[PDB]
């Protein structure tokens, strides 16, 4: 084939290969502020569950 | 005339009328910090696969 196809498809290869090198640097970004400041989906760690708080009128009052 | 209560009527649950106010916050709480916000949207595929080194898919 001629020289465009090469040319060509190195472009495609540079720009596939380019988008990975930033998409990779970014997640590292996102990962380290995410587990700093627990603000996102990931690294939430477990806390006690409510559900198993009794709200009923206790034996006494002040509870 | 005063009648005894039968075994049983005392400790029944009763309702009785107050016009004092319901106590609206009686645990003093403070306001519970707010969830993270939700991510919403439809899922794609992972853009260029796993991106693992040199895998391609």
């Amino acid at each position: 084939d001629g020289p465009e196809k090469n040319y060509e498809k190195t472009l495609a290869i540079l720009q596939i290969e380019s988008e990975k090198a930033e998409l990779r640097l970014k997640e590292q970004e996102v990962r380290r502020l995410m587990r700093a400041r627990g603000d996102g989906p990931w690294y939430q760690f477990p806390t006690p569950e409510k559900e198993f708080i009794d709200h009923s009128p206790k034996a006494t009052p002040d509870n | 005339g005063w009648v005894r209560p039968d075994l049983g009527q005392l400790s029944k649950v009763t309702k009785v009328k107050t016009d004092r106010p319901l106590p609206e916050n009686p645990y003093h709480s403070r306001a519970r910090p707010e969830p993270n916000p939700v991510i919403e949207g439809d899922l794609k595929p992972a853009k260029h696969g796993t991106r693992f080194f040199f895998w391609t898919v």
